[PDB]
Parts: C-alpha cells; sequence; structure tokens
C-alpha cells in the first residue's frame, strides 16, 4: 500500500482537481462563441443593447477564465505527477496537442485582451467582432486539441512497442485516432450548449426577479433559442458518439447500458439499479436505439459485457451517469423547444415563473450533465489504459505524500468555487 | 539526438522567457504590494491590476510550453522527475490558484483588491523559491550523493549551501531584473525610488547573485567536478554577462536611455542562465536522464519546435505590440 | 468515413443555424 494507495488517492485527486477545472472551462469554450453572437446580432440589428450583453459577459468571462486557468496549471502539472510511467510511453505521443491546446488559448487571449482594451478606445463594431471571431475558434481549437488527447488516450495508435517502450510515432494517426471525432464534436455541442443555458439561466433570474425586460427578455429569447439548438446538435453527436462506441468500445457501452448478454435487437435502459453483482431493482428500458437509425438495421447485434473480460469491464455504476447525462439532455432540450415556441411564439408564457425556474434551473443541470457525462466517458476507460497502454495500477507513486496534497488541493479548490462564485456574482448584482 | 539537444537548448529560452516576464510580475506584485501596504487604493490597485494580469497571463504560457514541451522531448523526465518532483510542484501551484485567483478576484472585488495582497506578498515571493527547488533539484539528487550514489533523505536536503545559492541566484534578480524593467520606462518624476532600489538589487546581483553563481562553483568543486569543468568552460559567458550587468549598472548610473539597459541585463542574465544551463548540458540529472537515453521518435520533435517556434512567434510579439501600444511612436 | 466525418458537420451545421437564428427570429421579429 505505499505504492497502490496512490492508484486510488490519485484518481480521486484527478477527479477532484479537474471536476473543478470544468466547472471554468466549457465556459471558456461556450462563453465566447455566444458573445461574439451576441456582438453579431447587435451590429446586424443596430441593437446596442446586444452589444451591452457581450461586455456584459465577458467582464465574466474574464474571471471565469483565470479560475479555468489556475486549474487548468494544477492539472496540467499533476499529470505526469500522478502519473509519471504513463508519460514514460504516452508522453512523447501527448506532448504536442496538450500544447497546442494552450497555444490556441494564448492565441485566443491576445485578441480577447484587444476587444478587451479596444473596445473602450478604437473605432467600430465589426472591428470588435473580427476580434471576438478568433476567440471562439481558439476556445474550440484549445478543446478540438486537448480532447485529441482523451480521444488518443481512449484509442491508439500512431506508435509501436518495444518490448514496452513506445517508438515510431505519427503525429496525425495518434491526434486523428477513431473517437477524437465524436469526442471533439459532442464536446463542442455540450459546452455551446451548456453556456447557451447558462447564460439563459442569468437572464431568467433577473427576468424572473426586477423584471428588467430591457435586456433580460432579449437575452433569454436568444440564449434559449441557440441553446435549443446546441442541444438538439449535442444530442445528434451524442447518438453519433454512442454508435462510435457500440462499433469500437462497447465495453462502456455494455456498462453503461446493463447488456451483459450480445443479441441483436438490445434494450436500452431509462434507469435502473443493479448494485455491482446482480441485483436488478428498478427495471425500464425500451427496444434498441443505435442499430434502427444509427446502424440503418434494427437487428445489428450489439457486443455484450459478457464477452469482454471482467479485468477488463469498467463498473456497473455508470449507467446512473448515462441515465444523468442523457435525461438531463432530453428535458432540457424539451425546456429549450418550449420557451421560443410556446412561451413566446405562442401562448405568452415567458414572464410565467414557471418557466423562469426552470430556466433558472437550466445552466446548472447543464454543468452537472457535463460532470456526469465526463464521468461517464472517462471512468468507462480505467480498464483499458492497464493493457493496450499501461498498467494504471502501476501508474501512480507514493502514498503518505498523495493523501493530504489531495485534501490541500480539496480546500483550495473548495476556496476557489466558492470565492469565485461569490465575485461573479457581486458582480452581476453591481450591473456595469 | 541533435534535435533533441536542440529541444532542450531552445526549452530552456523557454525557462528563460518564463523568467523574463514572471521577475516583472512577480517583481511588480511584491514591490507594488509594499508600496501600496501604505494606503490600500482601489484607485490605484484598479488603475495597477487593469494592466499587470495581462503580464502574468503571459508567464503561464511560457511556463506551460516549457512543462508540456520538455516532455516531449524527453518522457523519462515524465518519469523520474514527475516521480520525484511530487510536493514542491503542488506548492507551487497552490501559490499560483492563490495568485491567480486574486488576479480574478480583485478586477471585480474591491475586498479582495487591498486586504489580499498580502497573498501577493507571500506568492510573490514564494513562488520563486518553489521553482527554484526543482532548479536546484535538477542539477542535485535524490538517491545521487557522492562516492558512489547514496540514498538521499529528500526531507533534509532543504537546508543546504547550494540551494540557497539557487534561491539567491533567483529572487534577488528577480528584484533587479524587475526594477531595471520598472526603470526602463519610469517617465516620471518619481522615479528616483526604483533607481535606488534598483542600485541595491544591483549591488545584489553584482553580490548574492553574481556571489551564488560562484557559489554554484564552488559547491560542485565537492558535488560534481564535470558540472564545475563544463561551468569553467562557460565561466567567460558569465564573466560577458557581468560585463553586460556593469553595463545595465552605467546606464543605472548615467543616461535615461535605458533601452540599452534592458538589452544589456537582457544579454547579462540570457548568458548568466544560458551558461548555467550549457554547463548543465548535455544530460539531465541523472546519466539516465541523458538527452538520448529513452530514445524517442523524432518527427512529433520536429513538429513540437514548429509549435515552440508558434508559440515563440506569439509570446514575443504579443510584447513587442505591448511595447507599441504604449507608444504608437514606431 | 460518413458517420466518422458526420459529427464535425453537424456541429459545423448547429452553429451557423445558432447565429441564423440572430438573423431569422431574432432581427426581423420578436
Ligand atoms: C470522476 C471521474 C474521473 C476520473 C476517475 C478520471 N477523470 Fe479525467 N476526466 C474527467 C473525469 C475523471 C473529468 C474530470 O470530468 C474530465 C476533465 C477534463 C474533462 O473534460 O473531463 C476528464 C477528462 C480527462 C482528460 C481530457 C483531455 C481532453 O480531452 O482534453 C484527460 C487527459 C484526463 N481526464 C486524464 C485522467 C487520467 C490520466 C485519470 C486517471 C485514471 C483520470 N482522468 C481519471
Ligand atoms: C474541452 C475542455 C477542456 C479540457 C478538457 C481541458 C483539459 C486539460 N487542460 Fe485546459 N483549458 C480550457 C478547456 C479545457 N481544458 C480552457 C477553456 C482554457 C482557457 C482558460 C479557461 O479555463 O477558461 C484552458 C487553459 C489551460 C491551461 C492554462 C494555459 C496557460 O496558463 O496559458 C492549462 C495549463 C491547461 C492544462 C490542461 C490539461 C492538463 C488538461 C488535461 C489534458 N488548460
Ligand atoms: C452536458 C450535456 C450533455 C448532453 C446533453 C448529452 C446528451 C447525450 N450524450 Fe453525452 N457527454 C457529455 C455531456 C452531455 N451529453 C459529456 C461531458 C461527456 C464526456 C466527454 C465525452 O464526450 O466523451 C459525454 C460522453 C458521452 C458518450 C461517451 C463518449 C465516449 O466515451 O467517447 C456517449 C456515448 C454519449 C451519448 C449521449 C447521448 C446519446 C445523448 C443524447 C441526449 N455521451
Amino acid at each position: 500500500m505505499n505504492g497502490y494507495d496512490p492508484v486510488l488517492l490519485s484518481r480521486i485527486l484527478t477527479e477532484l482537481t479537474l471536476t473543478v477545472h470544468i466547472i471554468y472551462a466549457t465556459i471558456g469554450v461556450g462563453v465566447p462563441l455566444m458573445i461574439a453572437i451576441a456582438q453579431w446580432v447587435g451590429i446586424r440589428k443596430n441593437d446596442m443593447h446586444y452589444i451591452l450583453l457581450a461586455r456584459r459577459w465577458t467582464r465574466g468571462f474574464v474571471i471565469t477564465v483565470a479560475v479555468g486557468v489556475v486549474t487548468g496549471t494544477a492539472i496540467g502539472l499533476q499529470l505526469s505527477l500522478l502519473w509519471p510511467n504513463f508519460m514514460q510511453l504516452a508522453g512523447q505521443v501527448i506532448s504536442l496537442p496538450l500544447f497546442m491546446e494552450t497555444f490556441a488559448f494564448f492565441f485566443e487571449a491576445i485578441f480577447l485582451g484587444i476587444y478587451l482594451y479596444t473596445w473602450d478606445r478604437f473605432e467600430n463594431q465589426k472591428k470588435h467582432l473580427l476580434l471576438l471571431i478568433p476567440v471562439a475558434i481558439g476556445s474550440s481549437a484549445s478543446a478540438m486539441f486537448i480532447t485529441m488527447v482523451n480521444a488518443f488516450m481512449n484509442t491508439p495508435q500512431g506508435f509501436e512497442l518495444k518490448n514496452g517502450e513506445l517508438v515510431n510515432i505519427d503525429p496525425i494517426v495518434a491526434m486523428f485516432n477513431p473517437a477524437m471525432p465524436t469526442k471533439v464534436a459532442h464536446v463542442l455541442a455540450t459546452s455551446y450548449m451548456t453556456s447557451a443555458f447558462v447564460l439563459a439561466s442569468i437572464a431568467a433570474w433577473h427576468l424572473w426577479k426586477g423584471n428588467r425586460h430591457i435586456y433580460h427578455r432579449k437575452a433569454l429569447h436568444l440564449t434559449m433559442k441557440t441553446a435549443f439548438i446546441f442541444s438538439v446538435a449535442s444530442a445528434l453527436v451524442g447518438d453519433l458518439s454512442g454508435k462510435f462506441l457500440a462499433e469500437y468500445q462497447p465495453e462502456k457501452l455494455a456498462a453503461a447500458e446493463w447488456h451483459f448478454e450480445t443479441s441483436s435487437h438490445a434494450p436500452l435502459i431509462l434507469f435502473g439499479t443493479l448494485e455491482e453483482d446482480n441485483e436488478v431493482k428498478y427495471a425500464l428500458e425500451i427496444p434498441y436505439a443505435l442499430s434502427i437509425l444509427a446502424h440503418n438495421h434494427p437487428a445489428a447485434v450489439v457486443t455484450g459485457l459478457n464477452d469482454i473480460p471482467e479485468d477488463e469491464r469498467p463498473p456497473l455504476y455508470i449507467h446512473y451517469l448515462f441515465d444523468v447525462m442523457v435525461t438531463i439532455g432530453v428535458f432540457l432540450m424539451v425546456v429549450a423547444a418550449v420557451y421560443w415556441l410556446g412561451s413566446i411564439f405562442r401562448w405568452k408564457w415567458t414572464a410565467k415563473n414557471w418557466f423562469f425556474g426552470l430556466l433558472v434551473a437550466g445552466g446548472p443541470l447543464a454543468m452537472i450533465a457535463i460532470e456526469a457525462g465526463w464521468y461517464l466517458a472517462e471512468v468507462g476507460r480505467q480498464p483499458w489504459i492497464l493493457r493496450g497502454y499501461m498498467k494504471t495500477a502501476e501508474g501512480a507513486t507514493t502514498s503518505a505524500h498523495v493523501d493530504t496534497m489531495l485534501v490541500l488541493f480539496c480546500l483550495l479548490y473548495i476556496v476557489l468555487v466558492i470565492a469565485s462564485a461569490t465575485v461573479l456574482i457581486r458582480m452581476f448584482r453591481r450591473n456595469p | 539526438m541533435t534535435l533533441e539537444v536542440i529541444g532542450i537548448s531552445v526549452l530552456w529560452l523557454f525557462l528563460f522567457g518564463y523568467i523574463i516576464v514572471a521577475s516583472i510580475d512577480f517583481g511588480a506584485g511584491f514591490f507594488s504590494v509594499y508600496s501600496h501596504w501604505a494606503n490600500q487604493q482601489h484607485i490605484l490597485h484598479r488603475i495597477i491590476q487593469r494592466y499587470l494580469s495581462p503580464v502574468w497571463e503571459v508567464t503561464n504560457v511560457f511556463l506551460v510550453f516549457f512543462f508540456v514541451g520538455i516532455v516531449g522531448f524527453f518522457p523519462k523526465t515524465a518519469y523520474y522527475y514527475g516521480s520525484i518532483l511530487l510536493v514542491p510542484a503542488s506548492i507551487a501551484i497552490v501559490l499560483l490558484a492563490i495568485r491567480g485567483s486574486y488576479y480574478a478576484f480583485h478586477t471585480y472585488g474591491e475586498t479582495e483588491r487591498n486586504w489580499y495582497l498580502l497573498a501577493y506578498g507571500l506568492t510573490g515571493l514564494f513562488i520563486p523559491a518553489s521553482l527554484s527547488i526543482v532548479l536546484t533539484i535538477s542539477e542535485g539528487g535524490f538517491v545521487e550523493e557522492n562516492a558512489a550514489g547514496v540514498a538521499l533523505d529528500y526531507g533534509k536536503l532543504f537546508a543546504s549551501p547550494l540551494s540557497w545559492s539557487v534561491v539567491l541566484l533567483s529572487v534577488t534578480s528577480v528584484l533587479y531584473i524587475s526594477a531595471v524593467f520598472l526603470t526602463y520606462y519610469a517617465d516620471a518624476a518619481g522615479d528616483e525610488q526604483a533607481r535606488a532600489l534598483l542600485r541595491r538589487y544591483a549591488l545584489l546581483w553584482s553580490g548574492p547573485t553574481m556571489l551564488s553563481a560562484l557559489l554554484i562553483i564552488y559547491q560542485l568543486r565537492y558535488h560534481n567536478p564535470e558540472h564545475y569543468d563544463n561551468l569553467w568552460n562557460v565561466a567567460w559567458m558569465l564573466v560577458i554577462s557581468f560585463l553586460f550587468f556593469v553595463i545595465t549598472v552605467w546606464l543605472l548610473g548615467r543616461q535615461r536611455r535605458f533601452g540599452w539597459a534592458f538589452i544589456a541585463l537582457l544579454f547579462q542574465y540570457a548568458f548568466a542562465f544560458y551558461a548555467y544551463g550549457i554547463s548543465h548540458y548535455p544530460y539531465l540529472l541523472y546519466p539516465y536522464l541523458t538527452i538520448y537515453d529513452g530514445f524517442t521518435n523524432e518527427t512529433m520533435a520536429m513538429a513540437l519546435i514548429v509549435a515552440f517556434i508558434a508559440g515563440l512567434l506569439l509570446l514575443i510579439p504579443s510584447l513587442y505590440l505591448l511595447m507599441r501600444l504604449f507608444l504608437f511612436n514606431k | 468515413f460518413l458517420i466518422m466525418y458526420a459529427p464535425m458537420v453537424v456541429v459545423a451545421l448547429s452553429v451557423v443555424a445558432a447565429f441564423w437564428v440572430g438573423l431569422k427570429d431574432v432581427h426581423v421579429n420578436e
């Protein structure tokens, strides 16, 4: 246990860091797009209220960004620290994208900084749109490149194993692996979406309470509509990624949907409870999706989990996450799909609290679905790294340091999150 | 393995490139902290910290470019250095977390703006040391002592006359470099203090720093004779550096054109750091961590170099344009 | 190939749809 506790403690710490990181990140990814769009709408419409929401957002986008950065550094460093032998092999291959994430981030950060400190000096709004285009591009570029890491972690190749030593590396093969498309896509979509619901959750708060129709109805009207779109795309690329899994890594998917047994027409599950050792409790399941319109043939035989080695299978508590993530997906999509439809273009329900409440919950639900989803996609992953890559069990270092540093960091982040939330509310209540 | 030597050659200059801005920011968020400890003015902290932070943002780019680059050329460091350097990292990261958290919170938080400058006092200095430990150990040992390698109590290698030599090689030069940068554009009648403190830190440079450049030499005689020999083979660079320092000192003593003070400073600590690296090369602490060990595929070496070029090609012009937005004189 | 490419497409679409909202039912309506 002087070099096995960390096998767990590390996982635990890393979770605690990155879990935080993401709160301050998908915002970093989705917000700038929304900002760009708001500017663009304000410009195209000559409505200098949207143009106020762009900066009204940016002003906090900053604070989000920084907290993002520090946690980013944290994880960045923690990487090789907690998992040396991993990087001993794969570092050669991961090095680049990881860099390109932050490069893309600096590239965006320049223009972000320009807009931030030229919108109050130099000329014309288009010339500030053109500064806000590179930002979102650089944001999504981060995600592309950094996700290419995870995507690669999930799947080879671009390497060769000389009795353990990883060599003969092709950049773009390892970078542009089979998972990369679905990862990049689903991640971008479910991060445009998330922030899209996050802004709606401000507009619905501010509009619900001190009903300054002014910005706060326009905000909702846009953010909700875009949120709908992004949730739809998100779901599409969800089905896509699911199909990818069903074809290439059903170890996850079969654990997500508890398909121990391999079959042609295999029903999905809405929610259940199988305690790790075959204890089927709540059982609500429907016939199969990722075959009928995905594979175009309902009787496409889904691989079963039994057919996966039990040293190669991930946990069964994964299902719950799929439930969470997907159901949030659909529900939230519905809320979105109604708001603009029914609450605006039909029966003027906007001013009803019955929406504003749900729309206040909107963003938090999405972020939850984010954390959940990440847990799902990453935890279906623990028992493969130990094979085609290298033993997870033999990836960590020492115990009596990690256990404490974990708690130090725990505290640190606890403070971060809270403080950030506080300041980030204070600002909005100051109304600049 | 040429590409592998070029990689570390450039990444060393990423660490230097970091050192440059980091000096300015950590000097600022410290000297400014004392100078505003008296009268914690939110007007002044607002006006200051509206433009300070971008630097600090730029720093972490150097830092992380370095950190992410190095392991692309040397995953075996990610094994060894990674597995060894378990604690100082986390601390440094805490210190950073603090720095940034408050850099953000202060932007729209006057409560933190005044009280949590304490934190900038703490971190602004503590960070240099917390890097200096790794920079130290990188030419030291975790299980590497004298006769033929005795296992070392890492808990008691903290206190050593070679480590504080690096703490001095850092802190004081942070102070001095920062002071020189602040002086360079000290376009005010109230710039007399900057040059006096800059003088003190220049005297610290001629002393504690260039002193430590020799403390390292007179520690290596008993520690690492190969490194000592290399360092004597590049001591002329430390001389050159001392001469450039003398040039920056002459610009200090005399004229208002501190551009040459900054160039002289640049080449000064650039060479005083670049030799300090060169001597350590070609290897990284261990004989198993020599540049050519655990031979990697060298295409992604070229790609990584491309990425470093792409990086610097922003890092530098960001600052070159940052020093044209404040002028508009071409 | 089609399903390996498709996602990013779907995304790209969703983006410019998300823009197109700003022109359709934002500029000339509600
Ligand atoms: C509790 C769930 C959980 C657990 C046990 C882990 N992770 Fe994680 N991981 C996620 C939950 C997560 C996340 C915290 O939710 C992340 C952070 C970044 C992200 O998008 O989701 C994710 C993503 C993520 C990425 C995303 C790269 C990218 O696509 O840009 C990498 C490289 C890692 N993780 C690394 C690890 C390693 C090496 C682990 C060791 C076993 C690990 N994670 C355990
Ligand atoms: C997609 C999602 C995501 C993800 C997944 C991630 C994942 C990650 N990441 Fe990240 N980032 C991000 C999103 C992100 N990210 C962003 C957005 C940014 C910007 C800022 C913020 O956060 O906001 C960053 C930033 C960042 C940073 C900073 C840079 C500088 O300083 O300049 C770092 C270091 C990192 C690391 C990292 C890592 C290591 C990882 C693992 C691999 N990042
Ligand atoms: C937030 C929001 C959201 C949403 C809505 C969703 C919705 C959804 N989804 Fe999701 N996800 C998510 C978020 C999300 N999601 C995440 C975050 C994740 C992690 C990362 C990735 O992508 O992987 C996932 C993941 C994931 C997955 C895995 C992938 C891999 O592993 O590679 C899958 C399969 C799926 C499906 C799905 C679906 C089907 C749906 C329908 C509804 N997803």
